[PDB]
RNA sequence: AAGGUAAGUAU
């Protein structure tokens, strides 16, 4: 029921990112009231006791911090930009915006696969990284 | 009330404000910007207004 | 002294539907050669069981 | 239970003896012997023989 | 705690609620509503 | 660090030392000004007062008949969190943690 | 329209 950490002030995201050691700073922009943002923070509490020890999930407001609307291009719901080890990194999974993922994830399995390739994505160094499983197709049939 | 004007002050503005790519209408700013908003109405206007072969 | 016109039911094509969904299914990662070979032993099989239906 | 971090995989610093023994005690010796090897021209099996 | 305490979670709640008054609030007016 | 007020007099966006994630043009933004916003969504009111009664007090008409199918959630248990009140001090202070 | 930005490194 949305019980995760929650960044009151735009500025206090900032260093909490910041404030980040060998461990992966998801951070989920949006609004808790949407629907499709809702199932998103159900999956990433879901997630959030499995991978506790390197991935940590700091939700935010847009209302509440809008000054980082513009920064990322936050116009969305469901956005969600993995700002780990103070770097963006550029996450690929067959879509245009590889920076981004704006929709909740299906599983929470994939998620957790997803989250454990940027930890180790990031702790190699690279800046970008791929994704085993390619979501330029939602395999609807 | 309003009336008309002649359009040499017309053809004076857009003279005037011939390409924004300069610093001369630049000020304009928002106010530029909303007429903006119903650019495309202007053109059904241009496209109903449009004269007919006998109008010369 | 009489013909037997025969078809596949409508059951069994449905069934054959749903294998070849199920097979279409898990494809988010398994290998190409795995589907393929799949796919092949599910015509495979429709054609061995009913190759005049079929047709 | 959380799960454990993936760290990236370290090598053994000295192998071992007793490290040797678990790789014959434990390993792909017998994976090894069958051959995934696969000849270019057609095989006497059907295409679906599996 | 990886969660937060619990007058964060309070206040979280508190926010959804006059935001979301579908389910919350005197009336239902919208989702986005900010009076319901 | 959550629970930590920010120290005003710093840009977070600057501060923190971010490239801009241009993601694609024409998706984003990127006194006589605000007059003129003024008078402009002055008239887009205006345009929009044309339908405005009618569809709200069909909308209302609608949510209101939806409201008797079907009410809020919170609607099925207002009874409950009427009555929830009753339940002693000591009661939910020796709630097993356990589960 | 697209689903086709390698990352890294200091200037």
């Amino acid at each position: 029921s949305y019980m995760l950490p929650h960044l009151h002030n735009g500025w206090q995201v900032d260093q909490a990112i910041l404030s980040e050691e060998d461990r992966v700073v998801v951070i989920r922009f949006g609004h808790d009231w949407d629907p499709t943002c809702m199932k998103m923070d159900e999956v990433l509490y879901s997630i959030a006791e499995k991978v506790k020890n390197f991935a940590v999930i700091y939700l935010v407001d847009i209302t509440e911090v809008p000054d980082f609307n513009k920064m990322y291009e936050l116009y969305d719901p469901c956005t969600v930009m993995f700002f780990f080890r103070n770097k963006h990194i550029m996450i690929d999974l067959g879509t245009g915006n590889n920076n981004k993922i704006n929709w909740a994830m299906e599983d929470k399995q994939e998620m957790v696969d997803i989250i454990e390739t940027v930890y180790r994505g990031a702790r190699k160094g690279r800046g970008l990284v791929v994704s085993p499983k390619d979501y330029s197709t939602k395999y609807r049939y | 009330q309003k009336e008309d004007m002649p359009p040499e002050h017309v053809r004076k503005i857009i003279r005037d404000h011939g390409d924004m790519t300069n610093r001369k209408f630049r000020h304009d700013k928002r106010v530029y910007l909303g007429a903006l908003k119903y650019m495309p109405h202007a053109v059904l206007k241009l496209l109903e207004n449009m004269p007919m072969p006998w109008e010369q | 002294t009489a013909q037997c016109f025969l078809r596949v039911d409508d059951e069994s094509m449905q069934r054959f539907h749903n294998r070849v969904r199920q097979i279409l299914m898990a494809s988010g990662s398994t290998t190409f050669t795995k589907i393929v070979n799949k796919w092949n032993t599910a015509l495979i099989g429709l054609m061995t069981y009913f190759r005049e239906a079929v047709v | 239970k959380p799960l454990p971090a993936p760290l990236d995989g370290q090598r053994k610093k000295r192998g071992g003896r007793r490290y040797r023994k678990m790789k014959e005690r434990l390993g792909l010796t017998e994976i090894r012997k069958q051959a995934n090897r696969m000849s270019f021209g057609e095989i006497e099996e059907d295409a679906y023989q599996e | 705690e990886v969660y937060a305490p619990g007058l964060d979670i309070e206040s979280s709640l508190k926010q959804l609620a006059e935001r979301r008054t579908d389910i919350f609030g005197v009336e239902e007016t919208a989702i986005g509503k900010k009076i319901g | 660090f959550l629970g930590m007020p920010a120290p005003l007099g710093y840009v977070p966006g600057l501060g923190r030392g971010a490239t801009g994630f241009t993601t694609r043009s024409d998706i984003g933004p990127a006194k006589d000004d605000e007059e003129a916003d003024a008078i402009y969504a002055a008239l887009d009111k205006r345009m929009d007062e044309r339908r405005k009664e009618r569809r709200e007090q069909r909308e209302k008409e609608e949510i209101e008949k939806y409201r008797m199918e079907r009410p809020k959630i919170q609607q099925q248990f207002s009874d409950l969190k009427r009555k929830l009140a009753e339940v002693t001090e000591e009661e939910w202070l020796s709630i097993p943690e356990v589960g």
